[PDB]
C-alpha cells in the first residue's frame, strides 16, 4: 500500500507535454487499480509515505 | 507481547532462555528474540498446528518476481510496453541497473550506516537485503530480465509489453532450474544420492505433491555452515578492493548502502567466484558472525542462527533425529556407542548426548548437519534424503518444468542447455573474466577463469516470430 | 482454474489442476510425519518448565548452540572444492522456495 | 502425557506418546491424497452450475444412483457363503471408528 | 436456511438435486437433504478444508465406551463400587438388560412408533439405535462387560468399581479386535490381500499413524452393498417370529421401540445369524430400502443412502478412482474399452462413462463397489487397498493391542484366543443353539448350527491377583 | 447437558437413609461435576429436562 520511490517517475511521464497518450492512459489505470484516482491523490499518498511532492506545487 | 524488547514467554512470543555461564550473555534474566511462526488456522483447540509458505514452490524465480499479485505488478516498470522490471531511480552501478528501493515501516537497512540513508531494496522476496552478496544476485537477475526482454522486443516488435514480461520471465525461470538442478543440487548431495533421489526426468506427473515440506525449511539452513565470516570484494585483477577488501558479516547484514556506495555489484560477484566457502566439519559447524553476532547493527542484541534454527524446528513441532533417520530408511542409533558409530565421531556423540539424553530428541537441524558428508557432497545421508526427495517433487510435479513437453520447444531446449551462471555475470555485469567448468566448485583466481568471449551467449534465434 | 494457459501463475494457483493450490504461497506446509508438539497439538517443547520430551528434559538451544556450534575462528577450514558462490546460490534458491512468515513487533 | 499408565484413555490421547493427539477423539482426519474441491480449497464438485471436474459435466449424485445402483429387489442374490452378521459386525466396527460430525439445524 | 426443509444452496447446506425423470421424486423443485460436515477450521481460506473424527480410530470398544469424558461417566452406574454400565431401569429383556435411554431434544426414535414412546438408548456412539440388529449388539456388548466385571469381582473382591470397569473394558476391547482382524477381515478382504496388507503382527510401531483417513470414511460405507431390505426375526427353534416377522427396514430405523415392546434380542440375533447377507454384484449394488426410503419414517422425505456416500465424498474433496488406483499402485484406464477390463463388464463401463466421462472422475464409492470381488472377499483390489491400509495402521500403530508385549500376560493372551462371538452371544441371551465354524460364514439353521454347551467359556483364572 | 432417565435412580439412592454414606458422597459427587451440588438442585433439572418428580415430595 506504500509509495515506492520509482513511482516517482511514472509522475514525470504524465506531466510530460508531449508523452504518448495510451502509456499516460496506462499510468493512471495503475494508480487507479490502488486507490489513487487523481494526481493530486498520487502526491498526497507520496508525501504521507516520507517523500517529497512539492518540487511540483507552488 | 513485544517480542523485540521483552523476555516474557506470552503469545506470540517465544524467546530464547540464556544457560549459565554463556559466553556472551552473562545475564540469565536475558533472551534471544523470537516470534513462534503464524499458524494455518490461529485460535484453534481441534487443528494440530501447522505453519504457512507465503512464496510459490516451484522453482520458478518467484524471487525475482514475486508470488502475489499486487507486488508482482508493483515490481514491473508500467511506463512502456518493453515488458521490463522497474529499475531504481536515483543510483546506478557504473550505468547499470540497481533494484528500486522498498519503502518500510521500520526500514532495518536505514540503521546500519545512517548517514548513507540507503534504504531497503524491494524484490520478488522481502529477504533480498539481507546480506550484499544476495542482492548482488538478485540485481544481476533483475538486469537478465531487462536484456532478455531487450533483445525479445528488438526480434518481435509486434510483441506488446505482457509477451516481452512473460517470455523473460519464462526464460529466466528456466535458468533457475537448470543452474539448480544441472550444476549445485550435485554438489550439494553428491553423485550416490544425486542418482538415488534425482534419477533423469521423464516428464511431468500431476500426481506429485509439489508443496514445501515443514521439515525442508529447517533442513534446507545446512548452508549456514557453508557461510564464511567476511565479505569479500575484489578489483577487476581479482585482488582485495581498497579500503574495505574483507568485511565482517555483522557489518553487511542490511548494509544496502555497500551496493550503493561502495562499488556496485561487480566486485562482490567476483570475490565470491574466486573465494572458497566454509567447509562443514564437526568441530567448526558455523562462525560466530552467525552465532554471536547475527543482526546486531539493526537489533538490541546479537542473534545465535544456529540456536534460530533449533528453536524454530520446535516452533514447528518437528520431530527428532531418529524419526527422520527413519523415515529416511537409515538405521537410528538408541545408545552413545551407536550415535558414535553414525557419526563416526564418539566425542561428537557425547556431547550431544550430554545436551539431548536420547538421539530422538536431537533437533533435525542440529543432528543433520552434524553428520559426516557424502562422498563429493556437502551434507550427510539424513539432509541428502530430506533436500533430494524436496527437489524431486518440486521437478516431476511442476507443470512448468523446462523440460516438460510443450513448455519450449526442443530448438528453446537446446538453446537453453547452453546457459551458465558465469555467461549471466559477462552479459551483465562490468566483468570480463569469471569462473569457468563448475562455478560452485570453481574457486581460485587465476587457474579456475576464463575470458568471458570464450562462453558462448544464449541464443533467442528459436523464439522469433 | 482455466482449460488452457500459457504461462505460470504469479501465486502458483494452477499449477495442478486437480488441486489447485499446490505449491501456491499463503498456504500450509504439507507434514510428513506427524508433528510432535508439547501438549500434542499447539505448545513447542521447551515451552512449559519441567516437561520433558520422550523421557528426557528439553535443552535450551542457545546452549546446544554454545556446546557443540561454538568454534574457534582461527580454526576455519576453506573448503577447497566449493566457492562461496556455492553458499550464496543456496539462500538465492531458499529464497525461491519457502518463507514463513512471523507475526511483526 | 503421564509415563507409566495403564489403561487406555477414554479420548485415545497419548496413545502415541510422540504424537500424543494421534488416534484420538475430535481430531482432523489424516489425508492420504490431496484434496479436491471446485474452487482448490473449500467448494465441493458439484457446487457451481456450469463448473467442469476435469473436464467433464459433474454427474448428480441421485442421476449415479438411478442409473447404476437401482435394481430390482426382488431379485436379490443372497450370500450363500456370508450371514447377516457380517453386515451387522461391521456397521457396528464401523461406529468403533469414526463419526463426521454435522452441522445442527 | 435450514437444511432439514430448505431446498436452498446456502452454507452448510448442500442439498442433492432431482433428475428429471426419477422413478420416485416427481418434483424436480425438491431436494434430498444434506448438511455439509463439520470443517476442522472454520472460515478460513489458508487452509484445505478437512473434516473432523468425533471418534477414537482405536479398534477399543469405543462404540460401548464413549470417546469423550462425560459420555463415558454418564454410560457407568455410578450407584455402587461394582464398575457395571448402566442399564435401562424400566425396562428388561427376559430378565437381562436393555441399554439406558438418550435424553435427545429431538428425537427420531419417539417418531417412529408415536404411541409406544420409545426413545433412543443411549450407548458409547450416538448411532446405537439407527436399526436393531446395530442396538441389538450394543446391548450384547453392554451385557457382556457386566458379566466380565461381575465374574472379576468374584475373584478378585478387593478391587474397586474403577479396575473392575477398566478390566472388564480392557477384555471387551480385546474381544471386538479378536473378532474384526481374525473373524471378519479375512471374509472381507480374502486371503491374498489379507497376507499382503496384514501381515503376521510382530510388535507396536510408534511410528504408525493411526488416524482414520478421511478416504476410508466413505471406503468403509462399502457395507451398504451387503444390506437386506429385511429385518427377520426368528423364534427359539429358529422359524420365523409372531406376526411380524420379516419387517421392512424403512419401518425399523430408530425403532427402539421393537427391542423394547417386540421380543428383546434375541429373536434379532437369531436372524443376523440364520440369515444370508445381501450379495453385492455389478447389477444389484443396493436395495430400494436405503436407495428410496431411508428414514423415511422419521423426516419429511426418504432418503438415498448410495447417493449420500457420493454427495460426503464430494463434500471431503475425495481424488476419483483413478486416483485412488495410482495411490494404491493400480493400473488406471483412460477408456471405456479398459474400464471394461478392470471391471470385467463393459456393459457397467459403458454406463460409469456415460455418467462421469471419465474414470478420473467416478466417485470413489461408486467405483470401489463397482469392482469385481477378490476370491473369497467381497470388495474388489481398490476397496481392499484401502481397507486393509487402514486396519493394518489401527494395528501397529496401537499401543493397547492386545497382542503387544505388556498388554497382557501370556496367560491371559491364550485365553483370549479362544474367546468367540458365538460365544459371547451364549452367555449373556437366552439362545441356546448358535453359529458355527467362523459366524461371519456360517447362515443356514440347522446345518450350520450348535449348541451353546459345546463351545468353552473364556476362563478369567489368569485374571487372579492376590 | 441433559438429565438421563436413568440418573432418576441415583436420587432413590441418596434420599435412601439406610444407603451407605461412601455410596451417596460419590454420587453427589457425579452430579456436582455436571454443577448440581444439592438434592434440591438435581431434582429440579430432572424436572427442566422432562422427567415426573412429583414422587421427591
Ligand atoms: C515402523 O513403521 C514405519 C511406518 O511404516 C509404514 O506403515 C506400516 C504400517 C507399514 O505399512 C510399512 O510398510 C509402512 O512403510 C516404518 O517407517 C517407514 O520406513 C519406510 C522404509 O524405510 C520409509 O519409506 C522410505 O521413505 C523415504 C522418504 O520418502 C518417503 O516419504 C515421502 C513422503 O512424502 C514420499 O514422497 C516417498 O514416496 C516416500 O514414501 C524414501 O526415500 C525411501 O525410498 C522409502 O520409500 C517410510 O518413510 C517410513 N515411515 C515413517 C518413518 O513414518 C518403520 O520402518 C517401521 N519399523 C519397524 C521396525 O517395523
Ligand atoms: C506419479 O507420481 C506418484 C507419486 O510418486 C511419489 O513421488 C515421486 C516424485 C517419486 O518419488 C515416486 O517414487 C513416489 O512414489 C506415483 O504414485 C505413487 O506410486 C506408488 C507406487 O505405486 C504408491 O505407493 C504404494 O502405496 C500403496 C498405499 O500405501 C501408501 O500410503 C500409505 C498411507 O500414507 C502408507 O502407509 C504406505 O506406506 C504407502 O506409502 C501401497 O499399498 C503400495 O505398496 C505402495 O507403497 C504411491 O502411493 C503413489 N502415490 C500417489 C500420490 O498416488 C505414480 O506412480 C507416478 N506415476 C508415474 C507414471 O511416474
Ligand atoms: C548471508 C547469509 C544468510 C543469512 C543472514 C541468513 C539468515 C537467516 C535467518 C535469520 C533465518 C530465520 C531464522 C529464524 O528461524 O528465525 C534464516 C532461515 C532460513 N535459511 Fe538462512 N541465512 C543465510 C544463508 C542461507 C543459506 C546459504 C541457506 C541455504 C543454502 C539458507 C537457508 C535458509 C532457509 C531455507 C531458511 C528458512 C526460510 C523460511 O522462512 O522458510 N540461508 N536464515
Ligand atoms: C444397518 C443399516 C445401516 C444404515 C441405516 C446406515 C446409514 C448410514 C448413514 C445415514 C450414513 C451417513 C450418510 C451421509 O453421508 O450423510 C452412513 C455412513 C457410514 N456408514 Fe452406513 N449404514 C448402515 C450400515 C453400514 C454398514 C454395514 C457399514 C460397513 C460395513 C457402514 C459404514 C458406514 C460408515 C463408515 C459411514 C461413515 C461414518 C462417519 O460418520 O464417518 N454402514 N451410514
Ligand atoms: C405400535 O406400538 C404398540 C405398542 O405400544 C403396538 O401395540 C401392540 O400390538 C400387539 C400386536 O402385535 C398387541 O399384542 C399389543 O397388546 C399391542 N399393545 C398396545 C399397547 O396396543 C402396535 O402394534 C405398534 N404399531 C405398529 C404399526 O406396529
Ligand atoms: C522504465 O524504462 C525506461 C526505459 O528503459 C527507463 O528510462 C525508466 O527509468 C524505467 N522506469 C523504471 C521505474 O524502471
Ligand atoms: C558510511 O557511509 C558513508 C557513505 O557516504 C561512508 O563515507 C562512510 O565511510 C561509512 N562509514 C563506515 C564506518 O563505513
Ligand atoms: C447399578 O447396579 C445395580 C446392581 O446390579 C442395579 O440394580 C442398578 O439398577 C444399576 N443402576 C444403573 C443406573 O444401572
Ligand atoms: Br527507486
Ligand atoms: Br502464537
Ligand atoms: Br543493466
Ligand atoms: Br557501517
Ligand atoms: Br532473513
Ligand atoms: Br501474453
Ligand atoms: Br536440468
Ligand atoms: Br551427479
Ligand atoms: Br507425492
Ligand atoms: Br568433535
Ligand atoms: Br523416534
Ligand atoms: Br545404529
Ligand atoms: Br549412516
Ligand atoms: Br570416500
Ligand atoms: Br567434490
Ligand atoms: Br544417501
Ligand atoms: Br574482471
Ligand atoms: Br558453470
Ligand atoms: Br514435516
Ligand atoms: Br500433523
Ligand atoms: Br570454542
Ligand atoms: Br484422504
Ligand atoms: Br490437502
Ligand atoms: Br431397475
Ligand atoms: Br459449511
Ligand atoms: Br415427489
Ligand atoms: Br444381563
Ligand atoms: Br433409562
Ligand atoms: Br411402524
Ligand atoms: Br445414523
Ligand atoms: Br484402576
Ligand atoms: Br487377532
Ligand atoms: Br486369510
Ligand atoms: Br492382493
Ligand atoms: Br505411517
Ligand atoms: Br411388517
Ligand atoms: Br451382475
Ligand atoms: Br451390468
Ligand atoms: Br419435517
Ligand atoms: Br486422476
Ligand atoms: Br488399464
Ligand atoms: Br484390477
Ligand atoms: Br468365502
Ligand atoms: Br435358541
Ligand atoms: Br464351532
Ligand atoms: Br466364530
Ligand atoms: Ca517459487
Ligand atoms: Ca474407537
Amino acid at each position: 500500500a506504500n509509495f515506492l520511490e520509482h513511482e516517482l517517475s511514472y509522475i514525470d511521464v504524465l506531466l510530460d507535454k508531449n508523452a504518448d497518450q495510451a502509456t499516460k492512459d496506462n499510468l493512471r489505470s495503475y494508480f487507479a487499480d490502488k486507490g489513487l484516482h487523481s494526481i493530486k491523490d498520487i502526491i498526497n499518498k507520496a508525501k504521507q509515505d516520507g517523500f517529497d511532492v512539492s518540487k511540483y506545487e507552488h | 507481547v513485544n517480542c523485540e524488547t521483552s523476555c516474557v514467554q506470552q503469545p506470540p512470543c517465544f524467546p530464547l532462555k540464556i544457560p549459565p555461564n554463556d559466553p556472551r550473555i552473562k545475564n540469565q534474566a536475558d533472551c534471544i528474540p523470537f516470534f513462534r511462526s503464524c499458524p494455518a488456522c490461529p485460535g484453534s483447540n481441534i487443528t494440530i498446528r501447522n505453519q504457512i509458505n507465503a512464496l510459490t514452490s516451484f522453482v520458478d524465480a518467484s524471487m525475482v518476481y514475486g508470488s502475489e499479485e499486487p507486488l508482482a505488478r508493483n515490481l514491473r516498470n508500467m511506463s512502456n510496453q518493453l515488458g521490463l522490471l522497474a529499475v531504481n531511480q536515483r543510483f546506478q552501478d557504473n550505468g547499470r541497473a540497481l533494484l528500486p528501493f522498498d519503502n518500510l515501516h521500520d526500514d532495518p537497512c536505514l540503521l546500519t550506516n545512517r548517514s548513507a540513508r540507503i534504504p531497503c531494496f524491494l524484490a520478488g522476496d522481502t529477504r533480498s537485503s539481507e546480506m550484499p552478496e544476495l542482492t548482488s544476485m538478485h540485481t544481476l537477475l533483475l538486469r537478465e530480465h531487462n536484456r532478455l526482454a531487450t533483445e525479445l522486443k528488438s526480434l518481435n516488435p509486434r510483441w506488446d509489453g505482457e509477451r516481452l514480461y512473460q517470455e523473460a520471465r519464462k526464460i529466466v525461470g528456466a535458468m533457475v532450474q537448470i543452474i539448480t538442478y544441472r550444476d549445485y543440487l550435485p554438489l550439494v548431495l553428491g553423485p550416490t544420492a544425486m542418482r538415488k533421489y534425482l534419477p533423469t526426468y521423464r516428464s511431468y506427473n500431476d500426481s506429485v505433491d509439489p508443496r514445501i515440506a515443514n521439515v525442508f525449511t529447517n533442513a534446507f539452513r545446512y548452508g549456514h555452515t557453508l557461510i564464511q565470516p567476511f565479505m569479500f570484494r575484489l578489483d577487476n585483477r581479482y585482488q582485495p578492493m581498497e579500503p574495505n577488501p574483507r568485511v565482517p558479516l555483522s557489518r553487511v547484514f542490511f548494509a544496502s548502502w555497500r551496493v550503493v556506495l561502495e562499488g556496485g555489484i561487480d566486485p562482490i560477484l567476483r570475490g565470491l567466484m574466486a573465494t572458497p566457502a566454509k567447509l562443514n566439519r564437526q568441530n567448526q559447524i558455523a562462525v560466530d558472525e552467525i552465532r554471536e553476532r547475527l543482526f546486531e547493527q539493526v537489533m538490541r542484541i546479537g542473534l545465535d542462527l544456529p540456536a534460530l534454527n533449533m528453536q524454530r524446528s520446535r516452533d514447528h513441532g518437528l520431530p527428532g533425529y531418529n524419526a527422520w533417520r527413519r523415515f529416511c530408511g537409515l538405521p537410528q542409533p538408541e545408545t552413545v556407542g551407536q550415535l558414535g558409530t553414525v557419526l563416526r565421531n564418539l566425542k561428537l556423540a557425547r556431547k550431544l548426548m550430554e545436551q539431548y539424553g536420547t538421539p530422538n530428541n536431537i533437533d533435525i537441524w542440529m543432528g543433520g548437519v552434524s553428520e559426516p558428508l557424502k562422498r563429493k557432497g556437502r551434507v550427510g545421508p539424513l539432509l541428502a534424503c530430506i533436500i533430494g526427495t524436496q527437489f524431486r517433487k518440486l521437478r516431476d510435479g511442476d507443470r512448468f518444468w523446462w523440460e516438460n513437453e510443450g513448455v519450449f520447444s526442443m530448438q528453446q531446449r537446446q538453446a537453453l542447455a547452453q546457459i551458465s551462471l558465469p555467461r549471466i555475470i559477462c552479459d551483465n555485469t562490468g566483468i570480463t573474466t569469471v569462473s569457468k567448468n563448475n562455478i560452485f566448485m570453481s574457486n581460485s583466481y587465476p587457474r579456475d577463469f576464463v575470458n568471458c568471449s570464450t562462453l558462448p551467449a544464449l541464443n533467442l534465434a528459436s523464439w522469433r516470430e | 482454474c482455466p482449460e488452457q494457459d500459457k504461462y505460470r501463475t504469479i501465486t502458483g494457483m494452477c499449477n495442478n489442476r486437480r488441486s489447485p493450490t499446490l505449491g501456491a504461497s499463503n498456504r500450509a506446509f504439507v507434514r510428513w510425519l506427524p508433528a510432535e508438539y508439547e501438549d500434542g497439538f499447539s505448545l513447542p517443547y521447551g515451552w512449559t518448565p519441567g516437561v520433558k520430551r520422550n523421557g528426557f528434559p528439553v535443552a535450551l538451544a542457545r546452549a546446544v548452540s554454545n556446546e557443540i556450534v561454538r568454534f574457534p575462528t582461527d580454526q576455519l577450514t576453506p573448503d577447497q572444492e566449493r566457492s562461496l558462490m556455492f553458499m550464496q546460490w543456496g539462500q538465492l534458491l531458499d529464497h525461491d522456495l519457502d518463507f514463513t512468515p512471523e507475526p511483526a513487533a
